[PDB]
RNA sequence: AUUCGGAAUUCUUCUCUGCGGGAUUCCUUUGUAGCACAAGGUGAAAUUUUGGGCAACAGCAGGUCUGUGAUGCUCCUCAAUGUUCUGGGCGACACGCGCACUACAAUGUCAGUGAGAACAAGAACUACUUGAUCAAAAGAGUGGGGAAACCCCGGAAUCACAUAGACCCACUUGGGACCGAGGAUUGCAAUUAUUGGUCGCGCAACGAGGAAUGUCUCGUAGGCGCAGCUCAUCAAACUGUGCCGAUUACGUCCCU
């Protein structure tokens, strides 16, 4: 696709806060991590969630990200 | 018929958008703005036997 | 076929009171007669012993008399009855082949006979209408 | 010993299965017919491309038998040239080095991608209210 | 050194075999062959003076490739598209009349025999004849 | 008799439905009972919605249409809760029914749609760690 | 033991070049064996500038309902066409063909932006040179005794020389003259 | 001895796979040689018809499809052994036919 | 328009003395120079090839292109 | 060495399919001023991957009371607007209009020869082989075989042919409308032709079509045949399937 929806972006942000020390900048390891820590009936959706989660992690390595509170 | 080289595509003029506005560099270094019919892109080469910018 | 023009080449030939072009191949020059088609004109060429690769207009009168005799009555030469146009004529019962001016005159008799007895095909023919159930 | 490999290739519906073997004299046949009896001469030049591109010295002692089913006149000439080209690569992988195989594989790709990779295009279904995949019924107003 | 069928041009085998049948002068030709259309899907007569010999050589080669084939099977091979006038065209199989006569002529020559419970297949003599002719065309 | 089954070869048993507030087949027949009696249409439709929502449903909808008042037909719907309407999975998370009730004049047709609470196609939950 | 391909196993692709600098990058001279290939040439915007020039000619002969989809027949028509070009010119048939598409389309055109004289993109000169020559031959052989290989050969040979007896050169002279007036 | 062929056919995909997976486990308990199962091609039944009941507006159609699933297992055991393998409560929609191979 | 269907004395010797001096020879080209049908023009060219007075160049079922022998 | 059609072993490259894997703007760079875009890479597939299905809230005095044992209110009701039987009509016309089929030819017509699909359906009617055949075709008639096992190695038509075949620019071997005389088949019943096959007529327009106008962006347009449905008999229609396979644009708000 081109543009991600609210369902993807909201869910992909809970993943970052709960599991921040199991993620890195690689899409393929992140997807394997995500499929074990979430429930959903469509593999297409889980692919996009891991796609955006990788994008967030790169931004966090640079500076703070709005709406993400690691605490 | 001197030759010219297209260095930038200004925009798509015309009512129906079938004519392009380009700036050519006379390879025969002067930049002249001309109208072009047909599909064209940068670094092309016309065979010139100005125009108002869009 | 690199054969020179004969001095007797006939650009127009006469057969069964019909003009026939003297430039076509023999089977396709006899189709110009009424009652002789493409399929029938090849059989006439075989029975007369004429090569089908010649131009009509090179053949002589003896060939033309044999041609006009096969067409007149195709029975003595073994041409089967399922090959003739008028079989079991309704008013005489005799099988025959109609050609030249006899094709038209007997068609006139068929229409006049249907109209005389007031049949449905007769009245439709008289009024200049369609007779085979075309809307 | 036997030195046998089997490959395949498809174009639209044609499936061509090859069988490359080590023999004494070069021999390529398609569905039984030898290579020089294939017609038209245009479609025979497409199949021979799977040989001229690399050179015939690499087919020096190989015997290839191709059996094609499905498709049509031109689909089967394209499926058969894939199986022959993929067959040479598969035989070199199983009985030669990687340096020799890699040189062959790039030459095939530098000429035509579809000498080793299948074309994925297939017929588009027909939809109601249309005469074809994309042509609608004629419209009239008055 | 030797050669078999399928190693030679399909036509050049048929053209050579048809010459063999005509020159030997032993095959049996029906009388209806001089006045007949090869099928009811055709428009005119075959127009080749030796058209029965060409089919018998073509029928014999067909039986060689597909043993057990019958008259209905061969008619599929010799079909065509019919001109229906102002209506769309369709496919019509050939008539099995002339195919019945072609298998009779070859059977009397000893080249073809009835098959095992179905169809027609060529005998050992027909196998020698077919392959011997294929070597003759190959050496030109 | 209809199917010519031989004697001793056919048997029927009757089992009871678990909860009557989640079957639109039974609910529509309760609604028709009120309608064939002297009952207000709004008071009739409010009973069904409140009952099924109280019984544990996830989304409900009642539609009554056709010559309700006057000589002109009209449609009256009553919605409550959440209800999906598109896709293929809507044939498993929604139950529906219909009936034709014979009034003194004309006809009345009523439908009831109940959303039965596999997860939803587009819901994602993240497991709490530790 | 590879060897460079030759068109129809006879005509050489070595030394092929265009004398028109503008069109050099839009005519493709990559060697091939036959004018037939199955590639997705209409997937990107500038992919038809790489398809070989002789194959583009064979695609222009498949016009009208009679000619739609007959690509093997179009290759055979071109096989005889190049033979006649060799006898008429005594030159390489492939050098004559690329000399024709470089002289068959107008360098200046007039359009309805305001009409106004407008220059023509190099991709349009190549496309229009093929279209005008294929059309000029197809209409000159409709109810004629000549066959189409002889009509097409006369079109290409005349266009390469700039002769006015070509259909494409007639249209190019008219269009260029009209556009100059609208300048 | 003899070979018995079992044919499983039903309109539901899950029901077919549940019964066949049961028979294999029961067969292996009796220590019986097995040939299969084989997944035969599934036939698709199609009916297409117009939506309108009066013939008005645009001509719109809908297509209704049905699928049929089929499996076969060949055993090697006499009748009594087979009479014990398949004696269970299969769910509705699935049928099993016993055939003795030649 | 009006094309002859058989050779005469004057056309035949022209076919055997002038056609062999043409760079490009085709059934259609010889037809309009001698005013004969393309059916008998094709037969005359097949005769000249058989005696080896012109050279075949491109042969097909429906197309034939000849030229000078040298 | 190469071909063709008894006994054996083994084995899943191709075929079959229930649940899985795979693609995510993933990677690099540009324009850059967070959301994103363009070109390229990886790759079977690179942008909603492709094609469909389902689709909110409101409305139309849109269609249907010829579907229904869904109905309000009406009408007729015993030589009846109920029901059955016989005959006719819905098919009538040198008039007008919408949508199709066939053509106006040589990139062709005719006569041969070659190689070669997919989706389907079948009484449980579909179809093979052999007679007929010491002589047209269509037909008749005998034995057998069935649902990935029979039909079936599914012998489709475009297509190809170095086929040393015919025709040669003309309303002509283009086109096949209209009509005549035999004969067979479906049916209780072919006279308004039920349909098919043989010979004849072809002297019926038609040589590319005024003003206007429809659909279409890649296995697509166009061309070519094949199944299903209606069906005792009849497809120039519709619903699907495969075969050959392009030109142009990848833009704009001029018309709608
Ligand atoms: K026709
Ligand atoms: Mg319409
Ligand atoms: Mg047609
Ligand atoms: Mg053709
Ligand atoms: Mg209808
Ligand atoms: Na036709
Ligand atoms: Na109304
Ligand atoms: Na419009």
């Amino acid at each position: 696709g081109k543009i991600r929806t609210k369902t993807v972006k909201r869910a992909s942000r809970q993943v970052v806060e709960k599991y921040y020390s199991k993620l890195n900048f690689d899409f393929y390891q992140n997807k394997r991590v995500i499929m074990d820590v979430t429930i959903a009936e469509s593999k297409k959706l889980k692919n996009k969630i891991a796609g955006y989660t990788t994008h967030i992690m790169k931004r966090l390595a640079r500076g703070p990200v709005r709406g993400i509170s690691l605490k | 018929a001197q030759v010219g080289l297209i260095i930038k595509v200004l925009g798509r003029t015309g009512s129906r958008g079938n004519v392009t506005q380009v700036r050519v560099r006379l390879m025969a270094n002067r930049t002249i703005v001309r109208n072009v019919k047909g599909p064209c892109k940068e670094n092309d080469m016309l065979s010139l036997m100005e125009a108002r910018r869009l | 076929s690199l054969t020179l023009i004969p001095d007797h080449f006939q650009h127009i030939v006469r057969l069964l009171n019909t003009n026939v072009e003297g430039k076509r191949k023999v089977p396709f020059a006899l189709r110009m007669v009424k009652g002789v088609g493409i399929r029938f004109a090849y059989l006439v060429c075989k029975k007369a012993g004429i090569d089908v690769e010649r131009r009509a207009g090179t053949l002589t009168a003896e060939e033309l008399e044999k041609i006009a005799e096969i067409i007149a009555d195709p029975a003595k030469f073994k041409i089967p009855d399922w090959f003739l146009n008028r079989q079991r004529d309704p008013k005489t019962g005799k099988t025959e082949h109609l050609s030249s001016s006899m094709v038209d005159t007997r068609l006139r008799d068929d229409l006049e006979r249907l109209k005389k007895m007031r049949a449905h095909r007769g009245v439709r023919h008289a009024y200049g209408l369609r007779v085979r159930g075309q809307h | 010993a036997l030195k046998q490999v089997q490959t395949f290739g498809k174009k639209k519906t044609a499936i061509a299965v090859a069988t490359v073997t080590k023999a004494a004299q070069c021999n390529i046949k398609v569905n039984g017919v030898p290579l020089q009896q294939i017609l038209p001469d245009t479609l025979r030049a497409k199949i021979m491309e799977a040989i001229t591109v690399v050179g015939s010295k690499y087919y020096s002692r190989l015997r290839i038998d191709v059996a094609v089913h499905g498709g049509g006149q031109v689909s089967q000439a394209y499926a058969a040239r894939q199986a022959i080209a993929k067959g040479l690569i598969a035989f070199f992988q199983k009985y030669h080095n990687e340096v020799e195989k890699a040189a062959l594989k790039d030459k095939f790709l530098a000429y035509d991608k579809f000498l080793l990779i299948a074309d994925p295009r297939r017929c588009e279904p027909k939809k109601w209210g249309r005469h074809s995949a994309r042509t609608r019924f004629t419209k009239s107003y008055r | 050194k030797g050669a078999t069928l399928k190693d030679v041009s399909a036509w050049r085998w048929i053209k050579t075999a048809a010459r063999h049948f005509k020159q030997e002068g032993k095959i049996f030709v029906p009388n209806c062959t001089e006045i007949m259309k090869s099928s009811h899907g055709r428009e005119r007569a075959p127009q080749n003076p030796d058209w029965y010999y060409i089919r018998c050589a073509a029928v014999l080669r067909a039986i060689y490739l597909r043993p057990g084939v019958g008259y209905g099977g061969l008619s599929k091979r010799f079909g065509n598209k019919k001109n229906y006038g102002s209506r769309p065209e369709h496919t019509v199989t050939s008539s099995t009349g002339p195919l019945h006569w072609a298998c009779k002529s070859l059977t009397k020559l000893g080249l073809v025999e009835p098959g095992a419970q179905s169809g027609q297949r060529l005998t050992r003599k027909g196998h020698k004849f077919a392959d011997s002719l294929a070597f003759q065309v190959q050496i030109r | 008799q209809r199917f010519n089954y031989k004697e001793g070869k056919l048997q029927l048993y009757v089992e009871r439905v678990e909860v009557r507030g989640l079957s639109a087949m039974a609910q529509v027949e309760s609604l028709r009972f009120k309608l064939l009696s002297n009952l207000q249409v709004r008071r009739a439709a409010m009973g069904i919605i409140r009952y099924v929502m109280e019984s544990g449903a996830k989304g409900c909808e009642v539609t009554v249409g056709g010559k309700i008042k006057g000589q002109r037909a009209k449609s009256m719907t009553f919605r409550d809760g959440y209800m999906i309407k598109s896709g293929t999975a809507h044939k498993s998370f929604v139950d529906s029914a219909c009936r034709h009730c014979y009034m003194r004049a004309g006809c009345i047709g009523v439908k009831v749609k109940i959303m039965l609470p596999e997860p939803l196609p587009d819901v994602i939950t993240v497991i709490e760690p530790k | 033991s590879s060897k460079t391909p030759k068109l129809f196993n006879k005509w050489s692709f070595e030394g092929l070049e265009t004398s028109e600098l503008a069109l050099r990058d839009h005519i493709s001279t990559t060697a091939a064996y036959v004018p037939h290939t199955s590639g997705r040439w209409q997937k990107r915007r500038f992919y038809k500038a790489r398809m070989p020039i002789v194959e583009r000619l064979a695609n222009g002969l498949m016009f009208k309902g009679r000619g739609n989809g007959r690509k093997l027949q179009a290759a055979r028509l071109l096989k005889h066409t190049l033979e006649i070009i060799h006898l008429l010119t005594d030159e390489n048939p492939l050098q004559v063909v690329v000399d024709a598409v470089s002289k068959g389309a107008p360098r200046e055109d007039s359009t309805r932006v305001g009409r106004q004289a407008v220059d023509v993109s190099p991709m349009r000169r190549v496309n229009e040179a093929i279209y005008q020559m294929c059309k000029g031959a197809r209409e000159a052989a409709f109810r004629n005794l000549k066959s189409m290989p002889e009509c097409l050969a006369d079109e290409i040979v005349n266009a390469s020389k700039g002769s006015s007896n070509s259909y494409a050169i007639k249209k190019k002279d008219e269009v260029e003259r009209v556009a100059k007036a609208n300048r | 001895g003899q070979t018995v062929r079992l044919t499983i056919t039903s309109r539901n995909a899950k029901a077919v796979e549940s019964v066949t997976s049961q028979l294999l486990t029961r067969a292996r308990d009796e220590k019986v040689t097995i040939h299969g199962p084989v997944r035969l091609p599934t036939r698709t039944l199609k009916i297409t018809t117009r939506k309108t009941p009066c013939g008005n507006g645009t001509n719109t159609w809908d297509t209704f499809e049905l699928k049929i699933y089929k499996r076969i297992i060949d055993l090697h055991a006499p009748t009594e052994q087979v009479k014990k393998i398949t004696s269970f409560t299969m769910e509705s929609g699935v049928d099993v036919s016993i055939t003795i191979l030649d | 328009l009006q094309n002859a269907v058989m050779f005469d004395k004057e056309t035949y010797d022209k076919l055997r003395s002038e056609v062999p001096k043409y760079k490009l020879i085709t059934p259609s080209i010889i037809s309009d120079r001698l005013k004969i049908a393309v059916s008998i023009a094709a037969a005359g060219l097949k005769q000249l090839c058989r005696e080896k007075l012109i050279r075949l160049v491109s042969c097909s079922s429906k197309t034939r292109v000849y030229t000078r022998i040298v």
